[PDB]
Formats: structure tokens, C-alpha cells, sequence
């Protein structure tokens, strides 16, 4: 069932096979460069986002 | 293991899984064209924002009255639960797309919110609209057809998944039409 | 000195004048909808936004001047 | 002193201000409430304003991005990114406190013998600078084309002349 609690599963892909590493970010095993984090995480509400669609829905992207 | 995606929709510690090396290989070779599949995956995550925003825009746009007093997305109030909607709807397509099936998408997202809509006067119509511009955004990055933006990726045919994440779209539109 | 650690001050603006408020956001003394928030973080390097960077240079976007 | 203790805090750990306390931060300084929604443009377009600047920089002289090049690699790309987001948000603190001191302190003194030292190009940090400041006058006037700012109307000239200041500080460092 939907459950009401504005839960969602938040996907992050990384491909990270030209090397470049930031400290304390190994969390999986793996050498080949690839990764999946996968979260459940409450969608927060976002009131920029909001108020700017408010302002500017009528124009198309440029 | 195979369930490591799948344990997160159902666990309660709160917890990310990370999947790689050998595992992430399992995953990817579990469903059809895992690598091409991952940057589909990731087409729709590191463009979420600007899919949800220009899908929920181009509904008001096509509809005013949604934004007038009375109508569905009037104060900033009703309209951030819109754009929060279409994300999160948005996630569920991106992990129907991770995962090769729909079965968490219509388990969890789906069954019961169509109700929910109706009892909230939350329009039938415009979420139609906000969902087939999603569909049309995310096929476009898929298939090299974004003008402002392209995938960095080698070139070649992604038909077939834009094929597969459209079908998870539908799956939405059937359940709340 | 700049101190190369990456580290710049990160202001957040907030008008809640409309009265929505969510739980657990109250964070100073104040009735009047207006808050600022700033921070001290290292910003960090956001692979995708480069690896689009180098992709896509080449568009002009938001009606912008050339 | 509230914000100004967290540019020195050892964990730069958040402060909020609000109530009497922001009234009467905004009465110190010039236009407050224009001040904040200028504030608020700068930092809620944060991601755009960077990556159109230094977008441009490439545009106008592809070879950054050519081996050898200033932004050649991810890598290198990144770092330029993330300068560019820096310098932005100290930009934006100057704007909210109403003076330069902290921009010319912990962001730009050393910067150009640091830039000198790795071969960081000046003059696509020039160019990178010049944008950031056309696009952030560009929300403050009225001129952006793509997405404009949700204020009353009304004039915010004065403010966007003293955020322009704010970065021909940050381009004579560099130059
Ligand atoms: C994620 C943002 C995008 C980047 C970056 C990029 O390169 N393309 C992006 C978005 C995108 N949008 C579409 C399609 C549509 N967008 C709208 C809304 C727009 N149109 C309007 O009339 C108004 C209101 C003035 C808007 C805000 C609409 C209606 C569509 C078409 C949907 C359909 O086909 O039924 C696409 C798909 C490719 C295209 O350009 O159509 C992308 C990639
Ligand atoms: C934050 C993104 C923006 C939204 C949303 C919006 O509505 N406007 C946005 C950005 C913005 N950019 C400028 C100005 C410039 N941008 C560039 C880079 C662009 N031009 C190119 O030739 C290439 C490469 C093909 C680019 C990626 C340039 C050169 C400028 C002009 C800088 C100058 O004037 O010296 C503005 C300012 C207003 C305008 O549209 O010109 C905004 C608001
Ligand atoms: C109602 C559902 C709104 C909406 C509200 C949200 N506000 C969020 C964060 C937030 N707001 C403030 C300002 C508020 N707190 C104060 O102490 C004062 C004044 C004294 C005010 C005016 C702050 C400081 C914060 C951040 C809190 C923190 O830093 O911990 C917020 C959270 C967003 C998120 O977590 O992602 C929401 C949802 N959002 C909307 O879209 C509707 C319109
Ligand atoms: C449609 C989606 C795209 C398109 C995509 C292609 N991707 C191709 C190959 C490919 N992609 C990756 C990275 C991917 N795999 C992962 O495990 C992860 C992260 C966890 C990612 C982001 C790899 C490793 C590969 C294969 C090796 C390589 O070529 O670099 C690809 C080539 C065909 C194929 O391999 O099936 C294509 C066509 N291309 C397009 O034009 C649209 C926009
Ligand atoms: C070098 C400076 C790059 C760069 C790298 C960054 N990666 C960041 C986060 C991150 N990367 C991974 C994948 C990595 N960890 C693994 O365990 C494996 C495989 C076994 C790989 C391939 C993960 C999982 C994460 C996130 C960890 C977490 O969620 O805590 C990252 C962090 C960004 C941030 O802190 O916001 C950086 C900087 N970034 C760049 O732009 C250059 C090119
Ligand atoms: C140039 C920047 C803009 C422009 C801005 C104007 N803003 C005006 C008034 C105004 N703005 C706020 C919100 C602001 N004050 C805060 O404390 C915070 C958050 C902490 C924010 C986001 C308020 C409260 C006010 C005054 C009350 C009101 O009128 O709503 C304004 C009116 C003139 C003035 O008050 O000085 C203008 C012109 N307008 C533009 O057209 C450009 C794009
Ligand atoms: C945007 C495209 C729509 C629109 C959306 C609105 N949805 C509103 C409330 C709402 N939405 C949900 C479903 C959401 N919660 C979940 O947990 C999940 C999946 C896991 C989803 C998809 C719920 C349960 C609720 C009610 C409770 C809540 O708000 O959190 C909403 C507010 C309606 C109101 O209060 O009157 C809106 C506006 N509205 C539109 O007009 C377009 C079509
Ligand atoms: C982008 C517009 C530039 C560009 C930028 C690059 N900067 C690189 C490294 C780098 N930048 C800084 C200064 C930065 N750190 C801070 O703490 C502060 C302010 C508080 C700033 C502004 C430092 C200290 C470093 C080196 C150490 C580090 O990265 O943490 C960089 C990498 C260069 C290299 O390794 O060769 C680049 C590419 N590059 C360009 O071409 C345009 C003009």
C-alpha cells in the first residue's frame, strides 16, 4: 500500500573508473570504478522550487 | 546479494545500501542492458529537480486555472506537495528502471493513490499532464532528443529502455486515471 | 589568509510569511516568518555537474548573451 | 557578531537569526529586505550561476578542455566548479553583511599566488568572474530571461551595483 509518509527510494549511480577518489567514500567493495547507493528517504517539500514554478511556469526553457 | 536494492523499501533501520564491485556486476547482469540501463538510471536522478519543475510548469501553463483561487496547485503550500508528488512518483520510475520491474512502483506508490487523489480534489488532468511530461522529458534525455542538456555517454541506441521506462510511466497514468 | 581547506559561508534565506511551517524547523526566537541560516562548509566537487560542464558547454541557455 | 562567529568557528556549525535580532540586523544595513531577496537570488541559483559562468569560459575558448588544458578532465573541471561556487558564496555573505572584509580575507588574500603556483589560467577566471556578475545583476535588475525572481516590484539598481563591486574586488585579486 501507499503509506502516506512521502517515502521514496533515492537512487545515486557513480562511475568513478578515472581514478578520482574523495576520502571517506569507499562504503562498498569494488576496485572497477562502479557504484549504486539506494535510500529511502522522505521527499522534503521545497518552497523555492515552488514559489519560482508560481512565478515562472509560462516560460518554455531557453 | 540480489535483494540489496529490494531490502531497502522494506527495512526500518534508515540505512543506504551501497552495491559494487561484485555485486553491482550481479545486479547489473540480473536485468537486460545493465550499463546502458545505469546511465538511464542516472539521466532521470541527476535531473530530477528540473524534470519535476518543467513537467509540473508546463501543466499550469497548458491549464491556468490550476494556479487560480480554488485550483489545485493555488498557494505555495499546495503547489511544493504537487512538485513533491511528481518527485516522488519520479523516484519510483527511476528504481521500476534500477530494478528491471514495476512491482515496488505499484505496491508502494501506486495502490491506494488514486483514492487518496480523489478524496483530496487533487485533479485528474493535470496529474495526467505533469505525468506524460515527465514521460516525454525523461524519453527525450534518453534518446539524445534534450536540446539544453545531453547524456555524457558513448554513442549509440537506448530505444529499448526508453521503451521500458515509458511503460512504468503508464503504469502510473492507468492507476490514476 | 585563504586557508585551502575549501571552506565558504553558506546562507540560507527563509520567508514563512505565509504560515506554513514544518515540524521541527524552529530554530531561533521569532514570529514574523523571516529566518537566516549560515554555515561554514567546504563545498565540494560535484562530479555530474562537471562531467555535464564538458558535455554541454557548447548551448546556450536561459536566453543568455553570447 | 552572529554570523560573524561562524566564518570563525572551529566546526562553522549553523547559526540562525531571526526575530529582533534579524530586524535589527537589516536596520544596519542599507535596503535590508532588498538585500535579503538579493541574498536569496545569489544562493537559490547558486548551481546555475556556476555552471553557466564557467560554461561560458569554455565556450569562448575551447581549449580549456583540450589536454594541457585549464579544465582538461573531470578532475580538474570539478575543482574549477567548485572555485567558482566558493568565491559565489563569499560574494553572497558580503551582500548579506554589507561589506567586503571577510571576501578579502579567507577567499581572495593568497588566492592569485595559489592560482600561480597550480597554473590556473587568469584569464578564463576573468571571463568565469565576469559572467557570475552579469548573471547575478541579470536576477537583481529584471534581465534574466529564464527564470525571474518572486518580489514585489520595485527598484533594485543600488544593490545591484554593490554586488558588482563585490566581484570587481574578487577580479582585481585575480588579475
Ligand atoms: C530537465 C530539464 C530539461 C533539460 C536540462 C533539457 O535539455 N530538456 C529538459 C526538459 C524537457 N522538456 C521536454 C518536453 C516538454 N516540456 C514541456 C513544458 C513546457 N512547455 C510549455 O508549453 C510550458 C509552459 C509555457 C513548459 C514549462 C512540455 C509541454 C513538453 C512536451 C511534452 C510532450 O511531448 O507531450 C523534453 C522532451 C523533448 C522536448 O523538447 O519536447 C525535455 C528533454
Ligand atoms: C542561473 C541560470 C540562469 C537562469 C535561470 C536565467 O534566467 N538566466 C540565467 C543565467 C544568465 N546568464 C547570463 C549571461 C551570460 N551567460 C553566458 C554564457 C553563455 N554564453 C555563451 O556564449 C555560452 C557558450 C555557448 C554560454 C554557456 C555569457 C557569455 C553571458 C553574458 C555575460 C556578459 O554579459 O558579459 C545572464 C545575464 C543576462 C543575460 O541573459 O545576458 C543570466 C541571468
Ligand atoms: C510549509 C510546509 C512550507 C515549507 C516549510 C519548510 N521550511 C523548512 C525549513 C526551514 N525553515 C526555517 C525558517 C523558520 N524556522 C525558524 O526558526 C524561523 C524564524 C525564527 C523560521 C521563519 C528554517 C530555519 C529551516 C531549516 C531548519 C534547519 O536548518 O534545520 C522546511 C524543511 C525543508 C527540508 O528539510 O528539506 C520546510 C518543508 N515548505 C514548503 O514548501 C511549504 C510552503
Ligand atoms: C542511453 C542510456 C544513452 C547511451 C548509453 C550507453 N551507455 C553505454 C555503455 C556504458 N555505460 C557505462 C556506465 C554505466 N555502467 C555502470 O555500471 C554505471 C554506474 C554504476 C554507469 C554510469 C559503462 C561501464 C558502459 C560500457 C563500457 C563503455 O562503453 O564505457 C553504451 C554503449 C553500448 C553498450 O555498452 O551497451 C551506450 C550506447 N548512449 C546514448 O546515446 C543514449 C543517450
Ligand atoms: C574525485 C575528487 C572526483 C569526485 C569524487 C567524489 N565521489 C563522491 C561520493 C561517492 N562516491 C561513491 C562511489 C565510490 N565509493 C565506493 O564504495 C565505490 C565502489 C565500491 C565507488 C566507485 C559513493 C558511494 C559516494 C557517496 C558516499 C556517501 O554517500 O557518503 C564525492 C562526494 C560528494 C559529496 O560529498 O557531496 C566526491 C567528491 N568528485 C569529483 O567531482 C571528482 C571528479
Ligand atoms: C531586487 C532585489 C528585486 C526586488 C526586490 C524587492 N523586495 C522588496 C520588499 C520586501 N522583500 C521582503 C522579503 C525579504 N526580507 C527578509 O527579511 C527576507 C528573509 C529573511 C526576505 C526574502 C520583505 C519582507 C519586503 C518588504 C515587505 C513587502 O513589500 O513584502 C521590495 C519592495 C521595496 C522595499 O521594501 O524596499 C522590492 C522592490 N524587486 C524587484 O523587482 C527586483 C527583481
Ligand atoms: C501535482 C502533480 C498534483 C497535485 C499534488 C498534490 N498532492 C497532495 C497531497 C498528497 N499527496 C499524497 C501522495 C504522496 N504521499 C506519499 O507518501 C506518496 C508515495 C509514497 C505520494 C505519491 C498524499 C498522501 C497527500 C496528502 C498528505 C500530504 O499532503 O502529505 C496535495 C495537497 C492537497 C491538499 O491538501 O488539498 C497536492 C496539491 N495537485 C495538483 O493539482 C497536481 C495535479
Ligand atoms: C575555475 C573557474 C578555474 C580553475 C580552477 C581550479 N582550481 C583548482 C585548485 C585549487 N583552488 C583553490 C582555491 C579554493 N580553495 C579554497 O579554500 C578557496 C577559498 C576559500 C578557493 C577559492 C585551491 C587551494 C586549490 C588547490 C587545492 C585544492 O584543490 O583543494 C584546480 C585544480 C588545479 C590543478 O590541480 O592543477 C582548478 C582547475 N581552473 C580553470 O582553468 C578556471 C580558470
Amino acid at each position: 500500500a501507499m503509506k502516506k509518509d512521502s517515502k521514496a527510494p533515492c537512487v545515486e549511480v557513480f562511475d568513478e573508473r578515472d581514478g578520482c577518489k574523495a576520502a571517506g567514500t569507499q562504503k562498498a567493495s569494488g576496485d572497477d570504478g562502479f557504484c549504486v547507493k539506494v535510500s529511502m528517504k522522505a521527499i522534503k517539500m521545497n518552497a523555492a522550487e515552488a514559489t519560482s514554478v508560481t512565478k515562472n511556469y509560462n516560460t518554455k526553457l531557453l | 546479494m540480489l535483494d540489496a536494492f529490494s531490502k531497502v523499501i522494506t527495512s526500518a533501520d534508515g540505512k543506504a545500501a551501497y552495491v559494487g564491485g561484485a555485486d553491482l556486476q550481479a545486479l547489473k547482469k540480473f536485468v537486460s542492458e545493465g550499463n546502458k540501463r545505469m546511465d538511464s538510471v542516472n539521466a532521470i536522478v541527476s535531473n530530477a529537480s528540473c524534470i519535476v519543475s518543467d513537467s509540473v510548469s508546463g501543466m499550469v501553463c497548458e491549464n491556468p486555472s490550476l494556479i487560480a483561487p480554488n485550483g489545485g496547485v493555488y498557494t505555495n503550500r499546495k503547489m511544493a506537495a504537487c512538485l513533491r508528488d511528481a518527485e516522488i512518483i519520479l523516484r519510483y520510475v527511476s528504481y521500476s528502471l534500477l530494478s528491471g520491474d514495476s512491482s515496488v512502483l505499484e505496491d508502494r506508490c501506486l495502490n491506494g493513490l488514486k483514492e487518496t487523489y480523489a478524496s483530496l480534489g487533487v485533479p485528474a488532468a493535470g496529474n495526467a499532464r505533469t505525468i506524460s511530461i515527465m514521460k516525454a522529458t525523461v524519453i527525450g534525455f534518453i534518446t539524445n532528443n534534450s536540446q539544453q542538456k545531453k547524456l555524457s555517454t558513448p554513442a549509440g541506441d537506448c530505444s529499448a529502455l526508453a521503451s521500458e521506462v515509458g511503460g512504468y510511466f503508464d503504469k502510473v497514468s492507468s492507476a490514476l486515471a
